[PDB]
């Protein structure tokens, strides 16, 4: 058989992302989940090179946040990106819950 | 060897091969199940069970003769098998029963019992005989729209409205002078089979078949006919290949020949010198696979047909095989080159020389039809043998990488697959 | 060793060894068949894998068949590579390596395969059980094993070293000179074998006749009757076959097959009819034996079946030559009888 | 999750009184023709949820006639759907073949599991 | 309906209905055993979940077997609970449901399971064999369904309309009364059957003497014979087989098992000679036979099947009873054959 | 990791010379009884990596009775080591009974596999 079903790591990443069977006839809502995790990435991504300088006092907590904003080499981007990335996720997570609870995906097998 | 002569209307073309002992003479017309539209179609296979009737075979076997007919694709034959010193009655009887009046084979209770035979036997084809239906499937979508599409047999839905006027029309319009050709085999020499054939006249008719409007192109297509009460999954895919008369046909048949054949169950088999059979002989992929390479008068097919028992690993089967496919344009070798040049040598051997002279009859008149003059066993030997890995790589390049492909399944093929990731695994980012 | 072969200006030649070797002489039954599904395997020299890539790197396809009497080698190549396939079926002839290892791997998953193929067809399963009812222990041992009677290793090299001697078999071929294949045969080690008896004996295998078999198969059925042939006979029933199975009679629509299978000896003229409705079995093998029971003209069919003996006889090695013109009619007499399938709605040996 | 011989009890007291039929069926019928699964081919039948145990049974003691019919035409309102169209005028379920071809044996099946946990839980005279 | 039983001051009592219908009487073959295994499937009114729970509550067990004659219905219950089992007895004879769903998820299921248990047994095979040698199309419709006639639910319920009727069956009990029996089945469904017509035959059924089947089985070879006898033969043929496999003879060491299967017509002697070897069983079945073609003396037997035939009868209730004392001596005459297993190995019918 | 082949021909080599046999195998005898696999009833042949395709080849064309023996020993020193003993001296392998029982099998197998993959490279001559 092929390498992509044999090897134990790429066993599980074809079985999920690349031949896992998907209903034919799924429109544009079921992208919500995809659309997440990409964005669950993204704040973690822009969260971590944020951490980096982010000093977590309460006399440099809001200086921190504004010398993010000010003096790093585009901590601008960084810092809207996290700040509305998270208004974004919740946007698309409030259309996955209301995806899944308008089409009846709580319903008997899960 | 093998000699040809054009008469005032017909071409005569023989091959006398005096140690064989049956001699047979017989016609061989060039207006096959690609000449006709979808909606008279059988009316080849019509024509040749009422050439094979129950009375015109009893006329024939109380003479001391055997009749044989073959339908394909482009060429029709019927060929009156015979002992060497009777040839002559087989010519008379040829050109009294067929090429003359035929009203004693077509009044409607030897026609009707015939359409009822063929019903029979068609149906009994479509239901119980698999892999070629599939075949046929992949001729009926790769060429589709256009009439290389029809099927040879001919479908049940568009033979039960034929009648004696769809046969007496088939007869006027293709069986023709322009469009025939006169085939011997076995030993009889050429000059008293042309003495035979111009001391009493025979000729059918005078004019030319109709030409058709729209030649045979390929489209890249996908069929299923998932049955899964069928304890296997007969799939076959195929892409366009080089028709007869082409420069680069040689070549196709012997880049068949590279992957060859392949059945699981004989210990002979398993054996061979493919490198598939190291993918596909641990969790026993397949049961057999055979890579075919037809090649009809406008264009061709060029692909393999299989039949797999182990039906949840149908895509390791396509995508192992197609990546053999893609071995042939990047990294193929020498050894695998002259491996399947002394095969497809030793397979046109068994094909061309065989015990039955009706078969060499139907492949002799068939390229005499569309070449003009057979070529014989040692031209084609030497155009085998100056083939080149190089001349393999380069029609590998021009007709198997990227190219469009078309699939005909049946069986259990849920786990095949669907079409895009078959069509775009026929190329490899180069590993 | 009789080396009897023909020239011809073509490419492809064919180099076959035929043994007396079939179920005939099988001592317990399947032996054969294991011995020729054995056939092309690993020598003592050279591999089974060896032989094949280097035979297919020369060009040619080796075979082994196997019927009632014969063990059929056959070998088809390119014509100038003689020496090495006669010298390849003298090696597989002698000095094949016999080992457990290969028996349970190769052989038995390949005579199990053979032995399913051949049982879900519902004509052979009859055409053997007709054999088994009219020889009882020559000819009418089973062709295929089956796991009935347990072979060993040791059952199948003791047959084997028991057939495979030198005035059993004899060598043929299509497309060889014979002065080249008499000088090959020679300095080789087919002609060091063991020169032991030739197994064929002439006299007739002593049939009978009255006998019925009724199997129970699920599918379609069939009911065949089966004549034993004389030596002398054997021209009228080859007239009655190609008369039967042809468009002479008005008994063609309802035979499915009818076939006489000719030995040295004698032979079998067999004859079966296959539906997929049991009462039309019934009512066709009814007027198919109620019609041959009077006398039927069988000259008509002479120069029909001169023709087919002709193109049947083209490619083996075993002509008979039979006369075809001592034969006027037919009359059945007395037959053997199998009714294979659906067989509660067939009729008996008192009803036909 | 609502058994279908509470539904089959509430319809059929609905159906055989004069005063509710013939006041409650046009407002069921329009409700029907607007909720428009008839424009994809689809009877009503192939819309029910088949995750219990008793429409695995109910779905396994089909015809194999009927079984093939149900199959192609979920199959064709998957692909019409896919395409974001409808079924044209010609292919529409009219609504003289809306019959129900599984009810029956759904009816069956919820009988035989009601009968079942009902004589799991019987109690003989203490 | 002749009800009739008997009383004893006890407590567990059976009740059993007897119809006329086994393998003998069926039209196509394997419907008696498809309706046998249909018996206790869910009525009209009641469930066959709800009658085995309900019943298992109040004390009892319900049965269906098969016979070559006869079908019987059995229901072994406590004294106290009779008119509840005459009236499930009456429901299941009455008014079964006939579902498709029922027969293809329940009932071929265990039809299937029977058929492979008594398939993989070489006696019973022997057994069938000899039956349907013996008596072709009467007694000799094999007795289990294994789907060689396709016999769906149409045939099914026309079989069980034309079998289960009133003047058919005949109603017996151990350990109830006979009057309120009587009255029992009375005040039921069972007395609204359809009076149809009764099936057994007066004649005798025609058996063929002489005739030898053989069929190939894997796992132990069994010789078995066969003898068809008349109904003033009955008694002789008894001490017979109770004379073979008691001490008294030289011939229960070959012997395996025996018996004479008897009917109101006739009855068939049948003997199996079993074992793993073949060449044992050769000469095992031969020292048979030919010991039993000369006279053997029959007069130390009788007492000792007076006891086996007391200790055979009093389980059923259609006692046939043989006076056992006009037996003075054996000579065998003519005789069915039937060999399975290594079937090469064992002796034919000329030979014994 | 090294093939049993390999291994066959420099112990044939070192063997069947006098001047190095007599050097080599008495210190090989001790490194054996030194390294104490027949103090837990084993032979040699039990103690191979049985995850090649080689080994699993060359075991399953063993016969019936080594391979019910080979697997009791197997079972054996799997206990005897849990209980953290030796097995006692009346069942302790003896040296002349540890015989290469699966080194036939080894080197067939080995050679087979090797002949496959030099005739899968093989060149003709151009
Ligand atoms: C999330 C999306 C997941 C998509 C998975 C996918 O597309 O796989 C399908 C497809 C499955 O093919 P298959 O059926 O296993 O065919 C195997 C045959 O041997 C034929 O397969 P092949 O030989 O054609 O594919 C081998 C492939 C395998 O490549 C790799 O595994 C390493 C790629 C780095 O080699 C390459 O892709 C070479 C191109 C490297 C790209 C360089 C430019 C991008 C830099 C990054 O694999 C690919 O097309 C490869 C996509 C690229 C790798 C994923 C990179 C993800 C990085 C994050
Ligand atoms: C809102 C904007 C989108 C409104 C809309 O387009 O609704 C129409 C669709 C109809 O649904 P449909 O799946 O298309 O069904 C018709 C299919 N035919 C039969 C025609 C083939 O209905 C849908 O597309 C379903 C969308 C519903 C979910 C998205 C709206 C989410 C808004 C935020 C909700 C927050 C909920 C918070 C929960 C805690
Ligand atoms: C370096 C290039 C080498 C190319 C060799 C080659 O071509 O890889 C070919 C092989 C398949 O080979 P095969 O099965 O045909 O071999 C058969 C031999 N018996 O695919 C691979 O290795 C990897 C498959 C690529 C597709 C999956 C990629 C997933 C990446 C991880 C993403 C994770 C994110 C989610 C978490
Ligand atoms: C359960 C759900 C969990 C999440 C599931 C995963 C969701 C993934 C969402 C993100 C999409 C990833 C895109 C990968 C594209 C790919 O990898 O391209 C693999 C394909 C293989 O094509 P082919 O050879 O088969 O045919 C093709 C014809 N022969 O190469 C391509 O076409 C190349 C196309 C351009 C690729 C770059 C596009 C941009 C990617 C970067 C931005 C990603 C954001
Ligand atoms: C679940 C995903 C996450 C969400 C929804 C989220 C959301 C938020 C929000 C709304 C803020 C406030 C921004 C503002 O001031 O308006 C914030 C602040 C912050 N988050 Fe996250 N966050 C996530 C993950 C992370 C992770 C994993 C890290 C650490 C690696 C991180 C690091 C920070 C930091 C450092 C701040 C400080 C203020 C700033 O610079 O924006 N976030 N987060």
């Amino acid at each position: 058989m092929a390498f992509r079903k044999s090897n134990v790591y790429l066993s599980l990443v074809n079985s999920y992302i690349i031949d896992s069977p998907q209903p034919s006839s799924i429109n544009y809502w079921w992208n919500m989940g995809s659309l997440l995790g990409l964005c669950l990435v993204i704040q973690i991504v822009t969260g971590i090179f944020m951490a980096m300088h982010y000093s977590s006092n309460i006399e440099l907590a809001f200086s921190s946040v504004e010398h993010i904003m000010r003096d790093v080499h585009n901590g601008y981007i960084l810092r809207y990106l996290h700040a509305n990335g998270a208004s974004f996720f919740f946007m698309v997570m409030f259309m996955h819950m209301a995806k899944g609870l308008y089409y009846g995906s709580y319903r008997s097998p899960r | 060897a093998e000699v040809t002569q054009l008469s005032n209307g017909i071409v005569v073309a023989t091959e006398h091969n005096p140690s064989a002992h049956t001699a047979s003479v017989g016609v061989v017309f060039g207006s096959g199940a690609a000449n006709e539209n979808p909606y008279n179609n059988g009316v080849s296979n019509l024509w040749k069970n009422i050439f094979l009737s129950k009375e015109n075979s009893a006329v024939a076997a109380k003479e001391g003769l055997a009749l044989s007919s073959n339908i394909s694709r482009d060429f029709q034959s019927y060929i009156v098998s015979s002992l060497p010193g009777s040839t002559d009655k087989s010519l008379d009887f040829l050109n009294q029963s067929f090429i003359q009046q035929k009203a004693n084979l077509l009044s409607s209770s030897n026609f009707e019992a015939t359409k009822k035979s063929v019903l029979k036997q068609v149906q009994d084809f479509e239901e119980n005989d698999h892999p070629n239906r599939v075949l046929e499937h992949l001729h009926s979508t790769a060429f589709q729209n256009t009439p290389l599409s029809l099927p040879t047999r001919g479908t049940l839905e568009s033979l039960e409205n034929l009648v004696v006027a769809d046969l007496e029309s088939f007869a006027n319009n293709h069986f023709l002078n322009s469009n025939a050709v006169v085939v011997g085999t076995g030993n009889i020499k050429h000059e008293d089979l042309v003495n035979s054939i111009e001391s009493k006249n025979l000729s059918l008719q005078t004019g030319t078949k109709p030409v058709l409007k729209k030649k045979a192109a390929f489209l890249g297509s996908e069929v299923r006919l998932r049955d899964d009460t069928l304890p296997k999954a007969w799939i076959s895919l195929a892409v366009e290949g080089e028709p007869v008369n082409s420069p680069n046909y040689f070549v196709a048949k012997l880049a068949a020949q590279i992957f060859g054949s392949y059945n699981a169950f004989e210990p002979a088999s398993r054996l061979q010198g493919i490198k598939l059979l190291d993918n596909i002989q641990e969790y026993q992929l397949c049961d057999n696979f055979n890579h075919f390479s037809l090649s009809y008068k406008d264009s061709g097919l060029w692909g393999f047909s299989t039949a797999t028992r182990n039906v949840t690993m149908i895509d390791d089967l396509i995508h192992f095989t197609l990546k053999q496919w893609n071995r042939l344009t990047i990294s193929v070798t020498d050894t695998e080159v002259e491996r399947a040049k002394s095969l497809l040598k030793l397979q046109l051997g068994q094909l061309y020389e065989s015990g039955n002279p009706v078969n060499d009859a139907n492949l002799l008149g068939a390229e005499v039809l569309i070449k003009g003059s057979k070529l014989s066993l040692g031209e084609a030997f030497k155009k085998i043998d100056a083939i080149t890995v190089k001349d393999v790589k380069a029609w590998a390049g021009k007709r198997l990488w990227d190219q469009d492909i078309a699939i005909a399944g049946t069986g259990q093929i849920e786990g095949l697959l669907d079409y895009m990731r078959i069509r775009s695994d026929m190329s490899m980012m180069r590993w | 060793l009789t080396v009897s072969a023909r020239d011809a200006p073509t490419k492809i030649s064919t180099l076959a060894v035929k043994v007396h070797g079939g179920s005939r002489y099988a001592t317990k039954d399947g032996v054969a068949h294991l011995l020729n599904r054995f056939n092309f395997q690993n020598t003592n020299t050279r591999s089974a894998l060896k032989l094949v890539r280097e035979s297919e790197l020369l060009g040619g396809t080796f075979k082994s068949t196997l019927d009632r009497e014969y063990i059929t080698l056959k070998a088809t190549f390119l014509k100038d590579d003689l020496p090495y396939y006669v010298n390849a079926l003298a090696d597989v002839l002698y000095k094949t390596a016999f080992k457990p290892h290969e028996l349970t791997e190769s052989v038995l998953p390949a005579a199990r395969y053979d032995y399913a193929v051949a049982e879900q067809c519902p004509v052979k399963s009859a055409e053997d059980q007709l054999y088994a009812i009219t020889f009882r222990k020559g000819l009418g041992n089973p062709l295929l094993y089956d796991g009935v009677e347990r072979v060993s290793l040791q059952d199948i090299k003791d047959f084997a070293d028991k057939v495979y001697t030198k005035e059993n078999l004899e060598v043929s071929g299509e497309n060889v000179v014979e002065a080249d294949l008499k000088r090959f045969v020679d300095e080789s080690l087919l002609s060091t074998l063991p020169a032991g008896k030739s197994l064929v004996s002439k006299s007739e295998p002593k049939f009978f006749l009255g006998e019925e078999n009724r199997v129970r198969f699920i599918g379609d059925s069939v009911a065949a009757i089966g004549i034993p042939v004389n030596k002398a006979s054997l021209a009228q029933y080859e007239v009655l076959a190609n008369y039967l199975t042809s468009a002479l009679s008005e008994l063609s629509g309802l035979i499915s097959s009818a076939k006489l299978d000719k030995f040295t000896d004698g032979g079998l003229f067999t004859l079966f009819v296959r539906d997929q409705d049991s009462a039309v079995v019934s009512s066709n093998i009814k007027k198919i034996v109620a019609d041959l029971k009077k006398g039927k003209d069988l000259s008509p069919a002479i120069n029909y079946t001169k023709l087919k003996n002709a193109v049947q006889n083209e490619s083996v090695s075993s002509p008979i030559e039979l006369n075809f013109d001592a034969v006027k009619d037919f009359k059945l007499g007395k037959f053997n009888y199998v009714a294979v399938g659906d067989v509660s709605n067939l009729p008996y040996l008192d009803e036909l | 999750p609502q058994s279908f011989t509470s539904i089959a009890r509430i319809g059929d007291y609905i159906l055989k009184s004069p005063v509710l039929s013939k006041l409650c069926v046009p407002v069921a019928n329009q409700f029907i023709n607007l909720a428009g699964y008839k424009k994809l081919g689809l009877k009503f039948d192939d819309l029910i949820a088949e995750e219990n145990p008793i429409m695995q049974t109910a779905l396994r003691r089909l015809p194999e006639d009927e079984s093939y019919a149900r199959a192609y035409r979920i199959i064709r309102a998957h692909q019409t759907e896919l395409t974001h169209h409808l079924l044209p005028r010609n292919e529409w379920i009219k609504a003289q073949e809306d019959v129900p071809y599984l009810l029956p044996y759904i009816l069956e099946a919820e009988a035989a599991a009601k009968e079942k946990d009902e004589l799991d839980n019987i109690e003989v005279s203490k």
